[PDB]
């Protein structure tokens, strides 16, 4: 009963490549608050800044 | 909750703005910004898909 025709072998399977993805967002810039007038001239809102 | 299925699924963060914007075009039945997503299984594993 030993079979005179060799068995076939089996191919293995592909492994699977793990990929990620990496993507960016856009966020809106902020525009400007009100101009509010003070004061005080130039030099000394301009250290105080 | 609904932070840690954002965690374990691993979705990009400009798909998943997608997602909650849009929930229509991911197949759940249409309704203007009413048509919720729930936490439920079925909404679940289309995201993860």
């Amino acid at each position: 009963g030993q079979p005179l025709h060799l068995p076939i072998y089996a191919t293995p399977a592909d492994p699977k490549a793990l990929l990620s993805a990496a993507v960016a967002t856009s966020q809106g810039g902020g525009k400007l608050p009100e101009s509010f007038i003070s004061l005080w001239r130039f030099p000394h809102m301009l250290e105080n800044a | 909750q609904l932070t840690m299925i954002y965690r374990s699924s691993g979705i990009n963060e400009n798909a998943f703005r997608l997602f909650i914007e849009k929930p229509t075009i991911f197949g759940i039945p249409d309704e203007p910004n009413k048509a919720t997503p729930a936490h439920n299984a079925p909404t679940l594993i289309i995201l993860t898909r």
